[PDB]
RNA sequence: CCCCGGCGCGCCGGGCCCGGGUCUUCCCGGAGUCGGGUUGCUUGGGAAUGCAGCCCAAAGCGGGUGGUAAACUCCAUCUAA
RNA sequence: UCAGUAACGGCGAGUGAACAGGGAAGAGCCCAGCGCCGAAUCCCCGCCCCGCGGCGGGGCGCGGGAAAUGUGGCGUACGGA
């Protein structure tokens, strides 16, 4: 029965969720198990990056996020075919790869060519053969300054171009700003019609002729 | 070449496939309800679905009986609220296909199966052929392309819905038509969902 | 606390804080919101006026993210840039106006409704409301748009 | 009784370190800490600081 | 004019340069070979047609065309498979003419 | 002090005779399946979310999806069986 | 987290997801088909030497089979030859 004044709550507590009940009393014990597996991991790949292949920069969707950037999942066959790597060769470098990523855009491609000549430029690779050097190879004196990267390789910052205080002109102050806004999303829910009814003006005064 | 056999199996309209059919149809309705075929019937379906031409492979060929899954109950009497009065028109949830691959899986189940293709039907009988493999040959235990079929794992794939024919009636996939099997299987999501998280700081 | 609550003094007396005439049965009303058009349509109407019925059109594939549009007023405008910016403006003599980037912050419309300082901002936000700019040029200053 | 009682509490950060900013401020006054119990009546001075 | 980037509108968004690539090779898929061609007439003129499409024939004989476009639409489905086989139905039936026109 | 294993380095007998870049000529796909009707169950999925039975039954610049049924025309998006 | 939300529902009781976003983890691939190659491939038995307690390595057999109703290598939608 209802009091005099409150809330009208659902509580969904209906079906036998006594049975289904999930404790959380394992999650410190969890957290060391992950933690442990990762320093094996971090020591399994002795001086590769402990985080992992290195991840592309990427906008989001979604109006709500489209202005953050992002990491990927991998960098698109594209931008690996412009930075020259080949797409099964890069997979061995710690370079991310996946197919599915289309490229649009420009400004996005060109920033992640930078970023893939950003990281083969800091990449200390060590020779195949250990007692025999190699061709593209860093040379032994890297090789023992060459340590393990933790956290993220390369990581991704959002940043914000610094615009200095210009002097309005009067032909910023001309302009209406509101009034640009409804006048656009007019012509916008308009436009259609308006055609179609410019197409019916063009088919009928043609008509007048014949 | 197999795509001629293709192209012509999908005439089923035309005369040449509707007496070829028919024939076969007829000579199916006469032998035993599982049999083992003696070679594949349609070796590029076959091939299609999997049958590399070598020992270890086999071909069992299976009639299921069409129409829906009556109610086992008393004469009428489905003791129940109006809502569950029904024993008629019910359909079964799995594919006569996958009925037909897990009475193979269970009547020879020594052998793993792959996958299974149709043959013919009539008004009260659908034909299929189940590809089943001998998972312990050596020209399967050796070759390395398909010796994944011979781990404790995949056991009666079929009566677990692992072929195709069964993944096709668990309502999986990647979509939003496919919001109901989010995780592992349709349980598996029903479970996450009706499962109250109860953290220790709440 | 069990010593602190209300069961502990309730030790003695017969109904349990609950009535001997009136029992406290499990039930007697329904469970939960039962009789909301019965027995309890006094307090479905003078506690929940408009519970029952439908109104308007269904939108079935609702996404939450297409009507993204946090808005930020003028009052607060001037403290999305730091105070040396502010007071810069201040001091300033050549006339320069400071640019206050609003999407930047994290809000797409700009409402008016505070008062302004007198001096020139050029505001960059995605949407504008009449009395927003109004209030903007009558102080002199610029409504830029980014899409 | 079940295990689904609720056992841990969590408090405000800020307010955990007000706690021991209170739990040091008060570790330097010889009537607090000789109301504690501890027997501090020779010590040269409270804020024992040592190489 | 002072015309700025806008959010909503007949050219809304924000400005990028769209580059260009080589189209997926994905979207190839379902586009006739000079081969595969000549598999499907090559079996099309092995089978022949089907008991259906021998009656949408002798109804775009008689020049009956809406029903012999409701009867295929009943037949086989959609109504865009319906014009796309009613148009080869055709193409074909003008081939039985164009052939032993001479 | 015993045993197991890994990570290691030599040696033998084997393998494997191998890549990328620019042009030129070529080739490229999974059918009683998709899909539509209808029936039953299921789903938040509402002129059918999914699945299944029965009938019809494909195409290949095609096909599916773009959360209201239908026709027209554009685009986005993947490439099922 | 979205979210007790969109939606379902004698629109009553009640039921009720997904997208995006932040995290743990992080890895891809393989066939049929289409072609190219003297079937270039596989299983089994007999003998030699070793290895031998997860039944293998190498050599011989005008030894037997499977397989042209298609085995192996290249190759799979990110194109490939
Ligand atoms: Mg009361
Ligand atoms: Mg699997
Ligand atoms: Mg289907
Ligand atoms: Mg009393
Ligand atoms: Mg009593
Ligand atoms: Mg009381
Ligand atoms: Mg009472
Ligand atoms: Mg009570
Ligand atoms: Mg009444
Ligand atoms: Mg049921
Ligand atoms: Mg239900
Ligand atoms: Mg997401
Ligand atoms: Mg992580
Ligand atoms: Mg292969
Ligand atoms: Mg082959």
């Amino acid at each position: 029965a209802p009091s005099r004044n409150g809330m009208i709550l659902k509580p969904h507590f209906h079906k036998d969720w006594q049975r289904r009940v999930a404790t959380w009393f394992n999650q410190p014990a969890r957290k060391i198990r992950r933690r442990k597996a990762r320093q094996a991991r971090a020591r399994r790949i002795a001086p590769r990056p402990a985080a992992g292949p290195i991840r592309p920069i990427v906008r989001c969707p979604t109006v709500r996020y489209h202005t953050k950037v992002r990491a990927g999942r991998g960098f698109s066959l594209e931008e690996l075919r412009v930075a020259g790597i080949h797409k099964k060769v890069a997979r061995t470098i710690g370079i991310s790869v996946d197919p599915r990523r289309r490229n649009k855009s420009t400004e996005s491609l060109q920033a992640n060519v930078q970023r893939l000549k950003e990281y083969r430029s800091k990449l200390v690779l060590f020779p195949r053969k250990p007692s025999a050097p190699k061709k593209g190879d860093s040379s032994a004196e890297e090789l023992k300054l060459a340590t393990q990267l933790t956290g993220p390789v390369m990581p991704i910052r959002n940043v914000f171009k610094k615009e200095k205080a210009r002097v309005i002109t009067e032909e910023e102050k001309n302009f209406k700003a509101f009034a640009s806004l409804r006048m656009a999303r007019a012509n916008a829910r308009l436009f259609g019609i308006r055609a179609k009814r410019a197409k019916e003006a063009a088919e009928q005064d043609v008509e007048k002729k014949k | 070449g197999y795509k001629y056999i293709q192209e012509l199996w999908r005439k089923k309209q035309s005369d040449v496939m509707r007496f070829l059919l028919r024939v076969r149809c007829w000579q199916y309705r006469q032998l035993s309800a599982l049999h083992r075929a003696p070679r594949p019937t349609r070796p590029d379906k076959a091939r299609r679905l999997g049958y590399k031409a070598k020992q270890g492979y086999v071909i069992y060929r299976i009639r299921v009986r069409r129409g829906g899954r009556k109610r086992p109950v008393p004469k009428g009497a489905t003791y129940g609220k109006p809502v569950h009065h029904g024993v008629n028109q019910l359909k079964f949830a799995r594919s006569l296909q996958s009925v037909a691959e897990e009475r193979a899986g269970r009547h020879c189940g020594a052998l793993r199966v792959l996958n299974s293709y149709w043959v013919g039907e009539d008004s009260t009988y659908k034909f299929f052929e189940v590809i089943l493999i001998d998972p312990f040959h050596k020209a399967i235990r050796r070759n390395p392309d398909t010796q994944w079929i011979t781990k404790p794992v995949h056991k009666h794939r079929e009566m677990r819905g692992l072929t195709s024919a069964g993944r096709k009636s668990r309502g999986l996939g990647k979509g939003h038509k496919f919001h109901h099997t989010i995780g592992g299987s349709r349980r598996a999501a029903w479970r996450r969902r009706n499962t109250l998280q109860l953290h220790r700081y709440r | 606390p069990s010593r602190l609550r209300k069961t502990r003094k309730l030790r003695g007396h017969v109904s349990h804080g609950h009535g001997r005439i009136g029992k406290h049965r499990k039930h007697p009303g329904g469970r939960g919101n039962a009789g909301g058009m019965h027995h309890h349509r006094i307090n479905f109407d003078k506690y929940h006026p408009g519970y029952f019925g439908k109104v308007g059109m269904r939108h079935y594939h609702l996404k939450r993210n297409q009507s993204f549009c946090p808005t930020v007023n003028l009052d607060k405008l001037w403290t999305l840039v730091s105070e040396q910016t502010r007071v810069n403006a201040a001091k300033n003599k050549t006339g320069a106006a400071p640019i206050i980037d609003v999407v930047r912050s994290g809000y797409y419309k700009v409402l008016g409704k505070g008062k302004l300082p007198k001096q020139p901002v050029i505001v960059k936000a995605k949407f504008f409301s009449r009395r927003a700019e109004e209030k903007i040029k009558g102080v002199g200053g610029a409504c830029v748009l980014v899409a | 009784t079940k295990t689904w009682r609720r056992w841990h509490r969590r408090v405000n950060t800020t307010q955990k370190r007000y706690a021991i900013c209170s739990a040091l401020a008060a570790s330097a006054l010889p009537a607090l800490v000789m109301s504690k119990g501890h027997r501090i009546e020779e010590v040269p001075e409270l804020p024992l600081v040592v190489e | 004019a002072l015309r700025y980037p806008m959010a909503v509108g007949l050219n809304k968004g924000h400005k990028v340069t769209k580059n260009v690539s080589k189209p997926r090779h994905s979207r190839r898929r379902g586009r006739l070979t000079k081969h595969t061609k000549f598999v499907r007439d090559m079996i099309r003129e092995v089978c022949g047609f089907a008991p259906y499409e021998r009656r949408a024939m002798e109804l775009l004989k008689v020049s009956k065309d809406k029903r012999a476009l409701k009867f295929i639409k009943k037949r086989v489905g959609t109504h865009i498979r319906a014009k796309r086989k009613r148009e080869e139905l055709s193409s074909v039936l003008a081939a039985m003419r164009k052939a032993a026109a001479k």
